[PDB]
């Protein structure tokens, strides 16, 4: 039994365009461990992302959080892009 | 940090001895308790972890850990008892601590006491068959050699008896004057 | 069990030692201890797992190696008359509870400044007291190992050629034959007690025999006298 | 204090892919990751400034060791476990042992572990029992309660050594760990599919992530669908979460003996 990811993008602090803040990506509920997490910005890699490590869930499912700060636009499209075994392709999750 | 049981215990054969062994450690993770016969490997006895007794023959091992107290109970002492007690304690690190040990002697239980001095021959003194109360001291002469005394066990008899050896370059009459005698002591 | 060599061994100050130790018990944890009196063993270095070494209480003038699974050594590099000790090898499975701690025989390491002092022992036999049988019906045999160097020797008795352990006393410690020497030699007695009519009996061979550890074939001798050599020493009786 | 736990994970790969670990060990104050080890950095060193302030190198050198011994262990049994379930290629093994200090004083104790991420044997300290999943859980089961002495020292390890190593934990890291951040609800009010409005109740910048959040109509609780958001980690060390509902509407916040009502 392998479990998909579930992942979550969301903003640190309320947002608002034109005001600093940070993207985080909440990925969780996977199992096995062999993740790889990305932050896209307009469908390209952001280069200065911080991460957590592995962690473990008492369900025996992993989680991890992606971040990085960023200053949200009209025209600028947020996403992160998660693969595991349980995808065929990598699964790009946009944010809301 | 400090484990604490005593130097030296004396027991009669037959008769009972607790072994008492106090720890003051950085947590705790279980007690043992090792027997040592002289100029042998130390050998597992029990181990303890939660409160209470545990009986395994003539030997139980008591545990009280609010108390960071144990202790090694000896029943129907036998003379193959005579062996060094090690308590040792795993800490919060699981670092085994050991303390000094206990040499446990046993006293024979003498029944027809003979206090004798013989002469041998190829010069050797035998002071032997007194009861276990007498006590043999050490050589004032650097020329004279004085053993202490030592249990025998003649198994097929079901006889016990102690002596101490002497020797010198001196007789047997005057060889045990610094160790207190018993006045029934027979002099051939 | 545990299995670690060798049981004694003399060492001149400076001297490389290596003393071996193998346990088939499919131990993770093993330890190499020292025996001094006075005190509770110390622990020198312990070895986890293969592929992991650590020191103990008293590292310093040793060293180890987890050879594999099977395997610890314990290194003296240069030995030191304060290494002077009785060593033992342990194994456990783990370090929590559950997990019995497993000895080796241990190993008795004498160092010393040099081995002009080295001797075997002198061993006479002392036959029974007429005396003792009158009053007794009972025959105490006594036998001297003296003037030993160092303290490493093991007494047995045999009779008609079968080791004895009934009516047999051998002294717990030797005795200091010069004890305001620092190398002061060393003298030891045990007492063979028999019935009378056992000893009375000609064709009944009583044997006092001392095993005495000192120097191996390896070790250079200078000394006018024989090489004090381990060896076995021993002295006889009959009825 | 409020109730606080402190658990070790561990986990071992068979066969594992390039660069993931063959185990990884993880200790954990509440929430707060506090230790780690694995089969590549091969030590074992803090991951809370507290921790590294606190326990001298002796601590981190120590366990190490201690982790060099478990690495190995964990190999082998995930190794027999195959054999036993007759498995091929890359299986994982997980252990996770722990206890929690209640408000009132009173403790629990777990240690279990998985096999595929799935419950494979369960410890009972209240009966010294393990409790098997299957067939395979069973022969180990077998194997493990003929062993008193470990049994025994289990049960001592999860209610006494665990919960002295939570107090001393707690003290380390109380700016941390017994802090209270509140946090910053509001209600959003929204006509979506038309007709349908939808009520969001948010709230962030709280610490400890335990919050209780739900809609009331009129004083009583709904009798209706409440959709629950997760507590999701903000990243400055404060949490996250919603409640919303469709339809008099109030939201109830619950944090740290301290309740809030937003009335609609
Ligand atoms: C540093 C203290 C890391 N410890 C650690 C432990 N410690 C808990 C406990 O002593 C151990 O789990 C025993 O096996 C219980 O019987 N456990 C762990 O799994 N990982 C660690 O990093």
């Amino acid at each position: 039994i392998q479990r998909t990811p579930k992942i979550q993008v969301y903003s640190r602090h309320p947002a608002e365009n034109g005001k600093s803040n940070f993207l985080n990506c909440y990925v969780s509920g996977f199992h096995p461990s062999d993740i790889e997490v990305d932050l896209l910005k307009n469908g390209e890699r952001i280069e200065k992302v911080e991460h957590s490590d592995l962690s473990f869930s008492k369900d025996w499912s992993f989680y991890l959080l992606y971040y990085t700060e960023f200053t949200p636009t009209e025209k600028d499209e947020y996403a992160c892009r998660v693969n595991h075994v349980t995808l065929s392709q990598p699964k790009i999750v946009k944010w809301d | 940090q400090n484990i604490d049981q005593p130097t030296e215990m004396t027991a009669t054969e037959g008769a009972i001895v607790q072994i008492n062994c106090t720890y003051q450690t950085s947590g705790f993770n279980g007690l043992f308790w090792y027997q040592q016969h002289a100029g042998e490997a130390p050998t597992f006895l029990s181990y303890n972890v939660l409160d209470g007794l545990e009986e395994k023959g003539r030997f139980s091992s008591f545990l009280s850990r609010s108390k960071g107290y144990s202790y090694l109970l000896l029943k129907e002492l036998q003379m193959k008892d005579s062996a060094s007690y090690l308590c040792a304690v795993r800490d919060s690190n699981y670092q085994l601590i050991w303390g000094a040990g206990t040499k446990l002697i046993i006293k024979p239980d003498i029944q027809n006491p003979d206090p004798a001095v013989y002469q041998l021959r190829d010069s050797v003194c035998l002071f032997t068959d007194f009861d276990s109360q007498t006590n043999v001291s050490q050589s004032k002469d650097s020329d004279v050699y004085i053993t202490d005394k030592c249990v025998l066990d003649m198994r097929s008899m079901d006889f016990k008896s102690n002596s101490a050896v002497a020797w010198s370059n001196f007789a047997c009459a005057n060889a045990f004057n610094n160790s207190i005698i018993p006045e029934d002591t027979f002099f051939p | 069990g545990v299995t670690q060599t060798p049981k004694f061994q003399v060492l001149k100050t400076g001297q490389s030692m290596t003393l071996q130790c193998a346990q088939d018990m499919n131990h993770n944890s093993m330890y190499w201890y020292r025996q001094d009196p006075g005190m509770g063993l110390r622990l020198i270095y312990y070895s986890a797992s293969e592929g992991t070494t650590d020191k103990g209480e008293v590292p310093n003038g040793y060293n180890v190696s987890r050879l594999n699974k099977r395997e610890f050594s314990l290194r003296l590099e240069s030995a030191a008359p304060s290494q002077t000790s009785v060593y033992f090898c342990a194994s456990s499975a783990a370090v929590e509870g559950g997990n019995t701690i497993y000895f080796g025989e241990g190993s008795r390491l004498t160092v010393l400044e040099d081995l002009k002092n080295v001797f075997p022992p002198e061993v006479a036999v002392f036959e029974p007291s007429e005396a003792e049988i009158s009053h007794t019906q009972k025959a105490t045999l006594v036998c001297l190992a003296t003037g030993f160097y160092p303290d490493h020797v093991e007494l047995s008795w045999w009779v008609n050629g079968k080791e004895v352990h009934s009516g047999v006393c051998t002294d717990p410690q030797p005795l200091k034959e010069q004890p305001a020497l620092n190398d002061s030699r060393y003298a030891l007695s045990s007492r063979l007690r028999v019935s009378a009519t056992f000893w009375q009996n000609p064709r009944n061979h009583f044997r006092c025999q001392v095993q005495f550890y000192g120097l191996s074939e390896n070790d250079e001798w200078t000394q006018d006298r024989a090489k004090p050599v381990t060896q076995i020493v021993s002295a006889e009786a009959w009825g | 204090m409020r109730t606080h736990s402190l658990r070790y994970f561990r986990l071992g790969v068979s066969d594992p892919i390039h660069g993931v670990p063959e185990f990884i060990s993880v200790g954990y104050v509440d929430s707060h990751p506090i230790t780690t080890y694995d089969s590549v950095t091969r030590q074992k060193e803090p991951r809370a400034p507290w921790m590294a302030e606190n326990l001298a190198p002796d601590h981190w050198e120590r366990y190490t060791q201690l982790l060099r011994g478990w690495q190995q262990m964990f190999k082998v049994e995930l190794k027999r476990l195959q054999r036993h379930y007759n498995h091929s290629g890359s299986h994982t093994y997980q252990r996770m042992i722990g206890c929690e200090l209640l408000e009132d004083g009173s403790t629990t104790g777990f240690l279990q572990y998985a096999y595929d991420g799935q419950d494979f044997l369960i410890f009972n300290k209240d009966t010294l029992s393990w409790l098997a999943v299957d067939n395979v859980a069973h022969t180990i089961k077998q194997a493990w309660e003929a062993n008193q002495h470990e049994l025994l020292y289990q049960k001592n390890w999860l209610e006494e050594e665990c919960i002295a190593w939570l107090k001393r934990f707690l003290e380390y890291g109380k700016d941390t760990l017994q802090r209270t951040e509140p946090p910053l609800v509001r209600v959003n009010r929204k006509e979506t599919f038309p007709g349908v409005t939808a009520l969001f109740c948010k709230a962030h910048g709280f610490y400890p992530p335990e919050i209780y959040m739900t809609w009331m109509k009129n004083g009583e609780e709904i009798v209706q669908e409440i959709d629950y958001g997760d507590i999701l980690p903000s990243g400055d060390g404060t949490y996250q979460a919603w409640a919303s509902i469709e339809l008099l509407y109030s939201c109830h916040v619950e944090h740290s003996g301290v309740h809030m009502v937003l009335q609609v």
